[PDB]
């Protein structure tokens, strides 16, 4: 994933929370999906993914630690 | 198995399994999810009521120290949250990250669950282990509303840093 500074469409929405972005806002693009910085985080701990690595379980994204604890 | 039947809401199969008292209705699966955890997570209201009325322990914890009330709140199952509270679930139960059920209701925009939790006294100012209060996981409108509701319910809004018996 990569950090971007938003200057895109008014229709653009965060993949997680469905809210919009402000001009100039630092956001994350992961595989074409756009996220608020506070939204590209593990669903269990709410912290950033170490080295950007996440693991999906039923439509939510988890860090390695929480994925291994709960779902692996 | 029982865990799949609870996830799916197969009430007759769950009832028959519970009828055999040699089965342990509190026993967790490979990650510590009890029948009650799965039924709460997946919104299976009839199965939740059956498990509770047949004696299931309400504050059981899975491998990440989540309770059934964390899962019901995280997944927006309002009726199940109310049933659990009625049967004495610990509303400020903490998981391994110091998160309470209100953190998840706020993070996932489960607005009616978050409001019900605060109406039942859930603390809004208690930081998790990384310094984040539950209401600060919410989007602004809900965040502001929950602090106002909490104040009107006689909460103190001072930030409370995380502490537990093993912290220091
Ligand atoms: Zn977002
Ligand atoms: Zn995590």
């Amino acid at each position: 994933s990569e950090n971007l500074y938003f200057q895109g469409s008014a229709s653009a929405t965060c993949e997680r929370c469905k809210g919009g972005f402000a001009p100039a806002e630092k956001i994350v693009n992961s595989n074409g999906e756009l996220y608020h910085e506070q939204c590209f985080v593990c669903a269990q701990c709410f912290q950033q993914f170490p080295e950007g690595l996440f693991y999906e379980f039923e439509g939510r994204k988890y860090c390695e630690h929480d994925f291994q604890m709960l779902f692996a | 198995d029982i865990f799949t039947q609870c996830r799916e809401g197969n009430a007759v199969a769950v009832r028959l399994w519970l009828d055999n008292t040699e089965n342990d209705l509190n026993q967790g699966d490979d990650h510590g999810f009890s029948p009650l955890h799965w039924a709460c997570r997946e919104g299976r209201s009839a199965v939740v009521e059956m498990l509770i009325m047949r004696g299931a322990r309400i504050n059981v914890m899975n491998r990440g120290d989540d309770t059934p009330l964390h899962l019901a709140a995280s997944h927006g199952h309002r009726d199940i949250v109310q049933k659990l509270l009625q049967y004495k679930a610990d509303i400020n139960a903490v998981n391994e990250h110091g998160n309470v059920p209100l953190h998840y209701a706020c993070f996932w925009g489960q607005d009616q669950v978050a409001e019900d939790l605060v109406a039942n006294g859930a603390l809004v100012s208690i930081c998790n282990k990384y310094g984040e209060m539950p209401v600060d996981k919410a989007k602004a409108p809900l965040r502001e509303l929950l602090r106002e509701r909490a104040e009107k319910m006689g909460q103190n809004l001072n930030r409370i840093p995380y502490k537990d018996t093993f912290w220091k």
